[PDB]
């Protein structure tokens, strides 16, 4: 609930489990890493993109 | 329905410029929006489809995206290809078909000013022996286009059966306007002279010629 | 691949005009086509789409009975018919092919016009069709021009001395007339010392009328 | 029970009724039925009997 | 898999061991972030959760 109050987003397309059902299934290990890129480079950050 | 687009957006080379395309609730926000450009005197092609990617053969400098009910397109690098116009293609349910924008004209941030050269041509004797007289006066090699031809019968602006076209871009990026006005031969012969005074940015050139030259 | 189409010429209002688009290379049973028009001074407008493998027909919300579709599967051509042409319809019609296939109303969200074809400009004006008439002109380097009037329809080709003179030749765009005809001029820039010593010839050709007229321009004293 | 609807499904705290793209998605998605695919992507016409 | 390096990449057969020649280019190129740049040329803090 403290995820969607961090300014309007630009890309939130997801390729798997829904973000609203993450509370219903309990995980054991989640990874977190961050970086900054140009706005023309957000598009190719995807599974299997050139 | 239709979409609101800026009539003209310009930017100097070396950086990027943004083109906006707004929409209603059922125009952009529920359906995909596409970007089309067309060369002058040619066919349009495909640049952006499904709002994020590009087809093969398209450089990576063309990027566009949308956030809410409006979409924006950004282009970086304007040397010879971004002078063409752009269109905002989308789909809706009110018209039950594809809708297009008004059109955005893209230019760059330059030519020297050219003085107008008006030449009033009186009708020849070959026209007079064929009972015809068409008074013509044309303005060529002027930039920018701001000409306004006045048909003066030496004491009053008289306009009757006036035809005036638009200036056209030649191979030297110049303009050449044209304006004719046909009359009966006796009415032209009744006038003692004629003048075509054209006002191009205040530099009015007087051109008065006799019917018998 | 190539998507060439056949255009038309000027005509009286209220009649029917036939334009056709031809397809080749790709198989004409999997791709829908779209028909869009582009008029000067405004943007592109959409009318409808059909299918080559079916009898599907869809219309715009503004053109319900004015335009009708026709399909020719064996000839691999599509024939467009316009009925009751108005005054504000002088546009360039483009034969556009879209990838994929759709027939339902809600299917059109994923359609983009991928492979376009060259367009042709068609106009509907009622005016006398005939050969051109050349109007002599007198000069005001001395500049002199040649005037051609009431030529119908567009276009015309201008030549000087049957092609022997090319330097200084500068044609002018066609003006609009209230009588329905068209006018054009060709003004050349010659030196004033050769205005009467050497005399040029003004020529014009009109292919649809299949006529040629020649004259002899002479400056007046 | 059949269900035909084109309403946007929301997946965030913000409500969606006519806006989509950042956290709300269109419920329908089209099949890419091509003959260049193999076995597991061909369109199978399935008719049921109850 | 992250990767950090400093050595100069060689695009040809010229052995570069500390210099940047015609075919030897520095493999780390910096961004440029100005307000003059457009929407598609701005830094976005892209963070991914796995």
């Amino acid at each position: 609930s403290v995820l969607y109050n961090f300014a309007p987003f630009f890309a939130f397309k997801c390729y798997g489990v829904s973000p609203t059902k993450l509370n219903d299934l309990c995980f054991t290990n989640v990874y977190a890493d961050s970086f900054v890129i140009r706005g023309n480079e957000v598009s190719q950050i995807a599974p299997g993109q050139t | 329905p239709v979409l609101t687009q800026p009539p003209s957006a310009s930017g100097p080379p070396g950086q990027s410029v943004s083109i906006s395309c707004s929409g209603s609730r059922s125009n952009i926000g529920t359906n995909f929006v596409y970007w089309y450009q067309q060369l002058p005197g040619a066919a349009p092609k495909l640049l952006i489809y499904k709002n994020d990617q590009r087809p093969s053969g398209v450089p990576e400098r063309f990027f566009g995206s949308k956030s809410g009910t409006s979409a924006s397109l950004a282009i970086s690098g304007l040397r010879s290809e971004d002078e063409v116009d752009y269109y905002c293609a989308a789909w809706d349910d009110s018209l039950s078909g594809h809708v297009f924008g008004a059109g955005t004209k893209v230019t760059v941030l330059g030519q020297p000013k050219a003085a107008p050269s008006v030449t009033l041509f009186p009708p020849s004797s070959e026209e007079l022996q064929a009972n015809k007289a068409t008074l013509v006066c044309l303005i060529s090699d002027f930039y920018p286009g701001a000409v306004t031809v006045a048909w003066k019968a030496d004491s009053s602006p008289v306009k009757a059966g006036v035809e005036t076209t638009t200036p056209s871009k030649q191979s030297n990026n110049k303009y050449a306007a044209s304006s004719y006005l046909s009359l009966t031969p006796e009415q032209w012969k009744s006038h003692r002279s004629y003048s075509c005074q054209v006002t191009h940015e205040g530099s009015t050139v007087e051109k008065t010629v006799a019917p018998t030259e | 691949v190539q998507l060439v189409q056949s255009g038309a010429e000027v005509k009286k209002p209220g009649a029917s005009v036939k334009v056709s688009c031809k397809a080749s290379g790709y198989i004409f049973s999997d791709y829908n086509i779209h028909w869009v028009r582009q008029a000067p001074g405004q943007g592109l407008e959409w009318m409808g789409w059909i299918s080559p493998d079916s009898d599907d027909t869809n219309y715009a919300q503004s053109f319900q009975g004015r335009v009708t579709m026709t399909r020719d599967t064996s000839i691999t051509t599509v024939y467009m018919e316009l009925s009751s042409l108005r005054s504000d319809d002088t546009a360039v019609y483009f034969c556009a092919r879209s990838v994929g296939y759709c027939s339902l109303n809600s299917c059109q969200r994923w359609m983009w016009f991928d492979t376009w074809g060259q367009g042709a400009l068609v106009t509907v004006s009622s005016a006398s069709t005939k050969g051109p008439s050349v109007f002599p002109l007198a000069p005001s380097t001395a500049a002199l021009g040649c005037l051609v009037k009431d030529y119908f329809p567009e276009p015309v080709t201008v030549s000087w001395n049957s092609g022997a003179l090319t330097s200084g030749v500068h044609t002018f765009p066609a003006v609009l007339q209230s009588s329905g005809l068209y006018s054009l001029s060709s003004v050349v820039t010659v030196p004033s010392s050769s205005l009467g010593t050497q005399t040029y010839i003004c020529n014009v050709n009109h292919k649809p009328s299949n006529t040629k007229v020649d004259k002899k321009v002479e400056p007046k004293s | 029970e059949r269900d035909i609807s084109t309403e946007i499904y929301q997946a965030g705290n913000k409500p969606c009724n006519g806006v989509a793209g950042v956290n709300c998605y269109f419920p329908l998605q089209s099949y890419g039925f091509r003959p260049t695919y193999g076995v597991g992507h061909q369109p199978y016409r399935v008719v049921v009997l109850s």
